[PDB]
């Protein structure tokens, strides 16, 4: 879980 | 020692303490490189300890994907900080907007540390009860 | 060593 939400914080970069 | 959450934890702390000295020689552009540095070895963490949770008390659980969730956050606000540094270069708002981002990347450590905490006593009554 | 790390960021 934890990973994806961040993944796509990382994607906006 | 054997114990991986620890290193990126400690591996997150350490591209915390680059970024810190390391904007002062750096153009606006190459933020986005070491934030996303410190974003890359926090998913490091962050992956790491997604491993863990499996095998462990519900009760902590909770909390420590409740300091997950916190990271996240953290980075996001971490980000957004980056942003305002890049588009208000050239403008008074320069040095707070960098101050900013700073702050938001020294929080971001200090949750990675609460994240450790939280797994290592986590690991612990869970030991116990076994 | 991380405890070093820790307070240098300070």
């Amino acid at each position: 879980s934890a990973t994806r939400e961040l993944d796509e914080l990382m994607a906006s970069l | 020692t054997d114990d991986l959450v620890y290193l990126n934890v400690m591996e997150l702390v350490r591209a915390v303490l680059e970024l810190k000295n390391e904007l002062s020689q750096l153009p606006p552009e190459g933020y986005v490189v070491v934030v996303k540095n410190v974003g890359l070895t926090l998913r490091k963490l962050i992956g790491s300890v997604d491993d863990l949770l499996p095998s462990l008390p519900s009760s902590s659980r909770t909390e420590i994907e409740g300091t997950q969730k916190l990271l996240n956050k953290d980075l996001a606000e971490l980000i957004n900080k980056m942003r305002l540094a890049q588009q208000n270069a050239v403008t008074s708002l320069s040095e707070e907007c960098k101050r900013q981002m700073l702050t938001a990347s020294h929080t971001l450590a200090v949750d990675a540390k609460n994240l450790l905490d939280a797994v290592d006593q986590a690991k612990v009554l869970a030991n116990l009860a076994h």
